[PDB]
């Protein structure tokens, strides 16, 4: 596995080029139907793009199919709502869903629900404002979430040793984010301190992500907004 | 013959 | 505040404080007339975690910086981690019971004990898999305790700002301790902020494993499989 | 609310 060779500063570079772009969502052809059809086909053209991410993260590719098959099922959801809140720090009190999809309590107020989630991604929002999150910092956390979310939720000395390269890319990750904060000027104790503020957000998007699934798949059995053959993949994962 | 599997094995 | 204790507080003084405010392990009910059932093992579960609920209670006022916390907000942490604070002391204690869970040191249930009741052999896995990563990782009872507190902390701290910044000040000071804990324990500089960072991870899967238990124990109660103590029933209407 | 008088106990 060449992601153990992978120098601090290779470790981002890598990263930073697999970022996936900020989507477009289709804007004025709003009802309650039209806004969750906005973000289903958004969050459906994300899916694509998160997938070729993933491929492109170190030691991703070192698993098997089955087992990144399954880290992507159990992430998927927690990837993109980090992605949306890295992307709307700069809009305090707002949700920016994409660059013509500027939402915050108002609409959500009208999807049941989906103002309690939007509370506490806003939330997390300006958390990342007050830490003064950089660029850097969130595609690592953007890895950790994708390899760690479902790890322990594998199936052998062969699977073992899988779990177990896993938790040394995640390790490598950890390092680069000390390399960070150590380049940053923080000192021993405020590199230990960061690291942990940052880590503990994870519970929080996993929070996030584990509520926001409850209300996906009940929005699957209403069968009243379509979703893509892909989206009812990734739903029937977390419902089995 | 998941759609991820078909995804990711491309 | 700014006169809290637990910022006075050195490190060994704050390991002290955790450990002396350890609740005790409970005794499960021993009523051989109860078939074996999903409705028998239900009461029983419910009744030692409406137990250990009234100990947690005690335990968290003795948690250092809980105590300087309002009323409301303290209210507000139990409520978010509760299911999650019983959970990781299930896994502690379980850790010298390889392939079992140790609820009480009269009930010692495996995988299969919980195939009565659906969707409880999934946690038990989730469960059985958290206790089996702290025994590989060789998790120590002063670092147990320094996780503890921080799942009271952490997991509300988001959903409710001076006493925002209490919180995240005394975060902070656990973070000291527990790489203090590792220093002293002789791990180097990279060990030290690599094991914080596993520890860590490990919290979001205990999130995890606390969102999908309490969606179950909410449809238990909308089925009536068995009474719930009226305190697990404001603990239960927080979650929904 | 039963978690009220239980922390002031
Ligand atoms: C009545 C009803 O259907 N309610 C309800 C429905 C869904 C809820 O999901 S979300 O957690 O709000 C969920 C999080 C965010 O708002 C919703 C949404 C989404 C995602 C997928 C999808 O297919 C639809 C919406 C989002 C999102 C989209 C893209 C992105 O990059 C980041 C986040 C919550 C409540
Ligand atoms: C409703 C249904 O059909 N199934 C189902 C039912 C319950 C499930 O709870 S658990 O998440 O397994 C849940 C985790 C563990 O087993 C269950 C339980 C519990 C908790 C509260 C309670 O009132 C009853 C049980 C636990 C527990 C108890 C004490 C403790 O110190 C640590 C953990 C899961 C699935």
């Amino acid at each position: 596995s060449l992601a153990l060779s992978l120098t601090a500063d290779q470790m981002v570079s890598a990263l930073l080029d697999a970022e996936p772009p900020i989507l477009y969502s289709e804007y004025d052809p709003f009802s309650e139907a039209s806004m969750m059809g906005l973000l289903t086909n958004l969050a459906d053209r994300e899916l694509v793009h998160m997938i070729n991410w993933a491929k492109r993260v170190p030691g991703f590719v070192d698993l098997t199919l089955h087992d990144q098959v399954h880290l992507l099922e159990c992430a998927w959801l927690e990837i993109l709502m980090i992605g949306l809140v890295w992307r709307s720090m700069e809009h305090p009190g707002k949700l920016l869903f994409a660059p013509n999809l500027l939402l915050d309590r108002n609409q959500g107020k009208c999807v049941e629900g989906m103002v309690e989630i939007f509370d506490m991604l806003l939330a997390t929002s300006s958390r990342f404002r007050m830490m003064n999150l950089q660029g850097e910092e969130f595609v690592c956390l953007k890895s950790i979430i994708l390899l760690n979310s479902g790890v322990y939720t594998f199936l052998t000395l062969k699977s073992l040793e899988e779990k177990d390269h896993i938790h040394r890319v995640l390790d490598k990750i950890t390092d680069t984010l000390i390399h960070l904060m150590a380049k940053a000027g923080l000192t021993l104790q405020q590199q230990h301190q960061r690291l942990a503020q940052l880590l503990l957000i994870l519970s929080h998007i996993r929070h996030m992500s584990n509520k926001g699934m409850e209300h996906l798949y009940s929005m699957k059995c209403k069968n009243v907004v379509p979703l893509s053959d892909l989206l009812l993949e990734m739903l029937d994962a977390h419902r089995l | 013959h998941k759609i991820l599997h078909r995804l990711l094995q491309d």
